[PDB]
RNA sequence: GCCCCGCGGACGCUACGCCGCGACGAGUAGGAGGGCCGCUGCGGUGAGCCUUGAAGCCUAGGGCGCGGGCCCGGGUGGAGCCGCCGCAGGUGCAGAUCUUGGUGGUAGUAGCAAAUAUUCAAACGAGAACUUUGAAGGCCGAAGUGGAGAAGGGUUCCAU
RNA sequence: GGCGAAAGACUAAUCGAACCAUCUAGUAGCUGGUUCCCUCCGAAGUUUCCCUCAGGAUAGCUGGCGCUCUCGCAGACCCG
RNA sequence: CCACCCGACCCGUCUUGAAACACGGACCAAGGAGUCUAACACGUGCGCGAGUCGGGGGCUCGCACGAAAGCCGCCGUGGCGCAAUGAAGGUGAAGGCCGGCGCGCUCGCCGGCCGAGGUGGGAUCCCGAGGCCUCUCCAGUCCGCCGAGGGCGCACCACCGGCCCGUCUCGCCCGCCGCGCCGGGGAGGUGGAGCACGAGCGCACGUGUUAGGACCCGAAAGAUGGUGAACUAUGCCUGGG
RNA sequence: CGCGACCUCAGAUCAGACGUGGCGACCCGCUGAAUUUAAGCAUAUUAGUCAGCGGAGGAGAAGAAACUAACCAGGAUUCCCUCAGUAACGGCGAGUGAACAGGGAAGAGCCCAGCGCCGAAUCCCCGCCCCGCGGCGGGGCGCGGGACAUGUGGCGUACGGAAGACCCGCUCCCCGGCGCCGCUCGUGGGGGGCCCAAGUCCUUCUGAUCGAGGCCCAGCCCGUGGACGGUGUGAGGCCGGUAGCGGCCCCCGGCGCGCCGGGCCCGGGUCUUCCCGGAGUCGGGUUGCUUGGGAAUGCAGCCCAAAGCGGGUGGUAAACUCCAUCUAAGGCUAAAUACCGGCACGAGACCGAUAGUCAACAAGUACCGUAAGGGAAAGUUGAAAAGAACUUUGAAGAGAGAGUUCAAGAGGGCGUGAAACCGUUAAGAGGUAAACGGGUGGGGUCCGCGCAGUCCGCCCGGAGGAUUCAACCCGGCGGCGGGUCCGGCCGUGUCGGCGCGGCGGAUCUUUCCCGCGGGGGACCGUCCCCCGACCGGCGACCGGCCGCCGCCGGGCGCAUUU
RNA sequence: CGACUCUUAGCGGUGGAUCACUCGGCUCGUGCGUCGAUGAAGAACGCAGCUAGCUGCGAGAAUUAAUGUGAAUUGCAGGACACAUUGAUCAUCGACACUUCGAACGCACUUGCGGCCCCGGGUUCCUCCCGGGGCUACGCCUGUCUGAGCGUCGCU
């Protein structure tokens, strides 16, 4: 809010005595404004209370690491099928995943190029959901500027821009990322994991330089090492079905013993 | 009010502060400014060095920086004396003159000479003429070579001289590093005073 | 999407500049589609609409394959009356009714020395497009 | 021989889930937890809802929840709105002689009582205690309730 | 500051220091108010020091978060 | 909606004590009060870890989103952390056994090995006589549980000893380009926010504390600069009565 | 006496110019509080801040060391990070508080006086002519005027400079008009104008539709355009627009080469000799203010008042001594930086008519005050006025009919239309003010619409119908098993060896190369590839084959079966 | 039996909450960064066919010229040479115009009072009168003219 706001008035209170609340009121007379509240959260007309201030702490500091660590993650789950159907980006008759496709996806110069493709590769029925769930936005953001509100699809992911953007950019959903520069807000909206992305061949063949392997550094980053699992197996199921845990338990208990009415 | 355990804090806002408050919303469009800016100059002053004219290299002052080196303002005068450069013709092609530095030791100078002459090797020198040239760069030199060079000209790097390894003599087995500093800060502090009373007994006894 | 910083999406002022333009701009914001044959005539898809036009109304109360003519173009109310497009006041009289020029479609147009130039205008841009898109 | 006249045998286990047993239950100031309590906006998501009727508002309609609250029916309304996962805050009122706006009881009450005084007839008019005309009775009583100005007002002057 | 045959009178309904705007959201150990639900725990008016006695600091009383350990069984069933 | 029986005083507030002959509240709607910034502490979550962090800058043919994001590494300058202590000059954290001697301090020179001492407790872990049993006896094998008793002992606690720095008492010995008003060493005490195989850094959340308008409303006052003698006070000018 | 020269002055509506005042966000020079904090209060703090005065510009100011340092030294100013809440200041209380080094942004240097030398070699004004030529001037002329030796100009300024001699190397630079037009100038020099894709297809909804369904073959169509706004809903395709190194036109500017109108034109090195600096200023005392600056950081007043191997500084007063470092008392200078005023413009996790600016409206308006000054309230018919013709009662306000509209159950402060409060209608009740908790009862409203009210599974019996069951055959698929089925592969390990493989290394390099170090090699580590033996295993991924089992489709099965 | 009173519902009022809407704010950012004696900022008065405010403008007054544009403007009316294409309207804006006060400039601030020059008229041939035009402020710079001084000198 406005620095000024509710302050620019002389207002002064009338003080006790005068069968009136002490808070300060306007001078003068003639007019409805004369002897009426001000200053004051509570008056018409008053400041807010704390009002609010530019030097508010908007932004916020991520370490690199961490950062580098999300996109890992929101790359791994993008290869797992049931993250990025439970994303809803209908991809039941996709051929596979991670969906790789050839290079020369790069050069397309026009829309309906790009269009057929995502229809040949199946990932137009995310394109057609998209295009269902354009609406309005409810509230006051109609108001400011953000009337429209759809879903987002596919993300094509890409290593060389050879005209790739222009083809794919008017398809509703589409967002269209360089490898080079991959986005969390962009691989991850709404903080969720599991977005239906689709890579050319550079662009795919660039990850073992960009983030390296658990054998070999990343080599388009200075010090940067594929991060560490804490549990190399997450199949709980084999390892308590396994015969070396089995033979170490006791024999489960299964008899409910419920309350005795005493006689 | 104090309260339990905790710093003695004397936070400096007791004038009018938030009257004086820089923010930095325009940090992004300021960067963007300088960017364009030093683009622009580039473009304007192709095919010269983008970063701008040579600088010499310098040892930082103080204990603390001693170790290392950066570049300076400018080349001196008698570095550019010794590299046979005018002072008035260095700034025209490019090199950085300094009338205020003096080189108290030789290896700063002949560091710096070097670095001047390695400098006008370097150099493309364009005709004021193209039609005709006189002691500028060849056709061929000028023609393919000629580049804008981004980044530092030559830049400063801080040289580490490997030592292998050797066997260890007698004698520095022997060396008291620690009695060597403890009797070196003695002699130092007294100094002055034996220098007094060495003299003192000398008019005493003569 | 547009990408034109120097072009504004902001609701509030497109609707300020619309509302607010000057008469010669509001002649470009009523303009109507001409009809097949005119389009295909003169390979123009729109155009500025003017008194003494014949257009028919394809939306609304009114819509019908009538051609009637542009009697009044009222730019400051952004509607244009036709001749036969009225309605009965209570008292008798007979009023026009102001349809908005994007509802209605040229079917001949007042051709003079401006119009024909206006024409050949956007024809020519048109064909270049063409000579872009190929 | 393990199986077989029979080829079969409920539910479960959102593991942040489900199940069993026992003891317990006051509370100001104050602390903590949970909230599928509630408001506004942002990122996702619901191939969500909506001119075959959104928000809002009304309701002796039908219900759920300890509760905060919520769902549905009907009416009104006429263009937008909501659930879930996260994010953010100018986020919840009974009070502050609180602020602004509105409204009552008081109450058809107090009051319309300073300076003597009005009455008759007619006119105009839809309409007369009050306007106009005439007649009568009165008052100011030349230090005026008279006739003209200054200051101030600024068209109040005059006619319709 | 004026002015006062003087009453602290008068100085535009303001006078034992006019009025206007700003400093200024001046400070207040003092008065008033401080907005949803359920669940669990639950006080103190005492010590010492303070130009302290309508206030604080301090210890006590409170809650929250834990952590370190102790204590299991004869048993799918029943069965020391 | 009404009836009846029993119960039942008006809320908020301050207070030892409120239904009070304490204050606020006629009624209704809408507005209305712990905020945000910086700092600090601890607790919790995440990343990396003796490190950690680009926040300032730069690079990416800037620019719907994107003022975002990504990258830098001879951009880690720098911050904090890895070292304390003293006012300072300054100094600055490893010992225990095996010998070979010397000396008699209870120590000193040499070679070795080991490598952050010891004691009491100590989650866990290891060994384990003895036990339990199958249709029976003879000795075996796979093979669980019970196990007296013993062992290695995490973290942490307490205690003893040790190491660094200040300071004090004591007493001898050694070093050499500086033979000095030079430098170094020992032992016994005592002061330190030290050491004794690191735990920090960055980010986020919460709670508390503070400086800020600082939960909201409230003084009597103080200051700066201006506007007023159309009222009234007084002097003067010019008129009137 | 007078006539002249100069000096110091004066007058002019003298010829020609210049200043004033405004705005004031940011900037420069002054002046300068108190509230407040210190739990009181006076130093301190607030704060060199508010208020007051003056002066500017697009930036301002600052600025090329009388600097920092004490190092192996850096090198104008300004800004950022850090230094650092530190050194320091402080009723050493509350509180306050810089700098240097380091890393960056930007980067740019210079001119006088003096001292000298050159015949004042210099400048202003006027008159005329010639040429570019909205006055911007260039030149020529004039026994034209004036400034000026009380000092103009060339050269020259602390980085030294000058002259002479000897040597070396040369013919440059600049400004204004050529023309053609080279030119992301960076998102395509700048400004203005005018244009540029594709559904109003079929059916239906509606008051209207921008809604819904459809438009063979992935195809309704465009998409470098699916931003936004308008249009009777909700529109990529109706319209404006949007995208595009898209088009066209007009104007304006810098650069690039092209005759000229023209000006202007030597430099470097060595040696000898000569020259060399700012005074009522520095500095000292004292006073007051100021500062972190503390036996005095800066500033000012008064008094004292310099020097020239001097002077300043070297963060503790003083004397002596050495050393370091700069050269004050004259001046100019872009960039990086600031910007709550202004002119345009874009955007927002912001507010949504008691909010957001005081102001969404004829708002600094109405109104108030003598004045300085104070200062509101106030948005919404409808898609379209279609704003209700006409009849009728009334003096009219106002009604009753009629009519428009989807709607007036939208009628001109008209979207929606809450509560308080009121009127009326219906129902109930009423002498302990009302209201309230618990418990029931009565009535009413409405709901279940109840009002004949368990279905599900299996078996038995009767009464029908059939795409008919088991089994077996033929296809297809799937599950499981076979790594001593076969490929593919994978995990790890040893040996030889591949790509001079890549990368790193505080390993070594008088193999070797050259300018006294970089190269290039060897080695080590790691990774990656390949290559033979050889290696455990195939929910790591994976095919073929076989075996088993299951399902499905087809065939047969044609009735004690399903 | 009613009134009256209370409670609850329907409808009607009173009021303007709520919801939806938004040519307005607020905040951030960018580019530019320009006033005045050649009369600014501000003020006053005036100007439209009907017009009071707002807006726009200055006696050429809700605008002139020009350029662009291309048929309107509109609440009503009027004009087919004022209903226009020979250019309506709108935009741009470089030409012209631009009352009084205001730093505000003859003086004074009353539309108060002058002075000088030129032109026209009063048969103007003088004085004088009327109308019109130009000029008449303070400070300051350079230059010019006119001068002052028992200031310093020279000649006679
Ligand atoms: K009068
Ligand atoms: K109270
Ligand atoms: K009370
Ligand atoms: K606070
Ligand atoms: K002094
Ligand atoms: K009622
Ligand atoms: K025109
Ligand atoms: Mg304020
Ligand atoms: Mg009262
Ligand atoms: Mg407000
Ligand atoms: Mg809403
Ligand atoms: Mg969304
Ligand atoms: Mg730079
Ligand atoms: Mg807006
Ligand atoms: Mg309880
Ligand atoms: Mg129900
Ligand atoms: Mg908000
Ligand atoms: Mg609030
Ligand atoms: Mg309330
Ligand atoms: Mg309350
Ligand atoms: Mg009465
Ligand atoms: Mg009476
Ligand atoms: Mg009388
Ligand atoms: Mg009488
Ligand atoms: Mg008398
Ligand atoms: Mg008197
Ligand atoms: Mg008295
Ligand atoms: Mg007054
Ligand atoms: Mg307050
Ligand atoms: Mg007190
Ligand atoms: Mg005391
Ligand atoms: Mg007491
Ligand atoms: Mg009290
Ligand atoms: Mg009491
Ligand atoms: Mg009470
Ligand atoms: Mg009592
Ligand atoms: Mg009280
Ligand atoms: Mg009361
Ligand atoms: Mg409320
Ligand atoms: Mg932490
Ligand atoms: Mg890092
Ligand atoms: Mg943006
Ligand atoms: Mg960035
Ligand atoms: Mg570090
Ligand atoms: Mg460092
Ligand atoms: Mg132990
Ligand atoms: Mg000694
Ligand atoms: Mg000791
Ligand atoms: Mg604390
Ligand atoms: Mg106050
Ligand atoms: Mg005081
Ligand atoms: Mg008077
Ligand atoms: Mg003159
Ligand atoms: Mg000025
Ligand atoms: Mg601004
Ligand atoms: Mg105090
Ligand atoms: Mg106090
Ligand atoms: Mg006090
Ligand atoms: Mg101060
Ligand atoms: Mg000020
Ligand atoms: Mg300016
Ligand atoms: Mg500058
Ligand atoms: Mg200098
Ligand atoms: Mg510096
Ligand atoms: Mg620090
Ligand atoms: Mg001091
Ligand atoms: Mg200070
Ligand atoms: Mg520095
Ligand atoms: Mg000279
Ligand atoms: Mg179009
Ligand atoms: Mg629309
Ligand atoms: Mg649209
Ligand atoms: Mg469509
Ligand atoms: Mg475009
Ligand atoms: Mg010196
Ligand atoms: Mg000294
Ligand atoms: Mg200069
Ligand atoms: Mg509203
Ligand atoms: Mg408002
Ligand atoms: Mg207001
Ligand atoms: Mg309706
Ligand atoms: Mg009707
Ligand atoms: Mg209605
Ligand atoms: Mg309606
Ligand atoms: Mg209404
Ligand atoms: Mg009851
Ligand atoms: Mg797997
Ligand atoms: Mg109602
Ligand atoms: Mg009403
Ligand atoms: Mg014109
Ligand atoms: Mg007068």
């Amino acid at each position: 809010v406005s620095e000024l706001a509710g302050h620019q008035t002389s207002a002064e209170s009338w003080g006790t005595g005068r069968a009136v609340a002490r808070i300060p009121r306007v001078r003068g007379g003639g007019t409805h404004r004369s002897g009426q509240g001000a200053f004051g959260n509570m008056c018409r007309g008053g400041r807010m209370f704390a009002p609010t201030k530019t030097w508010r702490r908007w932004h916020r500091r991520v370490n690199t690491t961490q950062k580098r660590y999300a996109i890992c993650s929101a790359l791994a789950a993008s290869a797992l099928p049931a993250l990025v159907m439970s994303k809803g980006h209908r991809i039941e008759e996709v051929p596979e995943l991670p969906l790789v496709v050839e290079d020369k996806v790069e050069g397309y110069k026009k829309t309906k190029e790009a269009v057929l493709l995502l229809k040949k590769l199946k990932a137009w029925n995310d394109i057609k959901k998209v295009y269902a769930s354009q609406r309005m936005r409810a509230g006051k953001g109609k108001m400011r500027n953000r009337r429209r509100i759809q879903r987002r699809g596919p993300c094509i992911i890409y290593n060389e821009d050879n005209g790739i953007i222009k083809a794919f950019r008017n398809i509703p959903g589409i967002t269209l990322l360089n490898v080079s520069k991959l986005n969390i807000l962009k691989l991850a909206p709404g903080g969720h994991v599991g977005r239906f992305c689709i890579w050319t061949e550079s662009a795919f063949r660039k990850l073992d330089e960009l983030y390296g392997t658990w054998r070999k550094a990343a080599s388009l980053k200075s010090n940067y090492n594929l991060p560490m699992h804490k549990m190399i197996n997450t199949d709980l199921s084999r390892i308590l079905k396994s015969p070396e845990i089995q033979r170490a338990l006791r024999a489960p208990r299964k008899k409910i013993h419920r309350r005795v009415l005493k006689k | 009010a104090p309260s339990r355990n905790g710093m003695v804090l004397k936070p400096h806002f007791h004038k009018d502060w938030q009257r004086r408050v820089a923010t930095w919303f325009n940090q992004p469009a300021r960067k963007i400014r300088r960017r364009k800016a030093r683009q622009a100059k580039a473009r304007r002053i192709a095919p010269r060095p983008a970063s701008g004219p040579i600088r010499p290299i310098v040892r930082c002052p103080t204990v603390r920086y001693h170790t290392k080196v950066r570049a300076g303002r400018g080349f001196s005068l008698e570095e550019l004396r010794v590299a046979g450069i005018h002072k008035k013709v260095a700034r025209t092609i490019g090199i950085s003159v300094d009338p205020r530095r003096r080189n108290k030791s030789t290896e700063s100078l002949q560091a710096n000479v070097q670095r001047l002459k390695e400098y006008r090797s370097k150099l493309i020198l364009f005709p004021r003429k193209p039609s005709a040239p006189k002691k500028g760069d060849s056709s061929a030199e000028e023609l393919k070579l000629a580049t804008q060079l981004t980044g530092p000209v030559m830049p400063v790097r801080n040289v580490y001289k490997k030592e292998k390894a050797r066997v260890i003599t007698e004698e520095e087995k022997n060396f008291k590093a620690f009695a060597s500093l403890r009797m070196a800060r003695a002699n130092a502090r007294l100094f002055g005073i034996r220098a007094k009373r060495a003299k003192e007994a000398a008019e005493q006894d003569v | 999407m547009k990408f034109n910083p120097f072009v504004t999406s902001d609701r509030s002022k497109n609707r300020k500049r619309h509302f607010n333009a000057p008469s010669h701009i509001r002649r470009k914001i009523m303009s109507s589609p001409l009809s097949k044959e005119l389009r295909q005539k003169y390979n123009v898809r729109s155009m500025p609409i003017r008194k003494d036009d014949e257009v028919q109304v394809v939306r609304g109360h009114y819509k019908g394959q009538q051609i009637g003519k542009v009697v009044q173009v009222y730019r400051k109310k952004y509607v244009i009356y036709i001749e036969r497009v009225q309605r009965e006041k209570a008292n008798g009289t007979t009023v026009h009714v102001g349809i908005h020029p994007s509802k209605v479609v040229i079917t001949r147009l007042k051709l003079d020395k401006d119009r024909k130039k206006i024409l050949e205008r956007k024809a020519k841009s048109r064909q270049v497009g063409k000579e872009k898109g190929k």
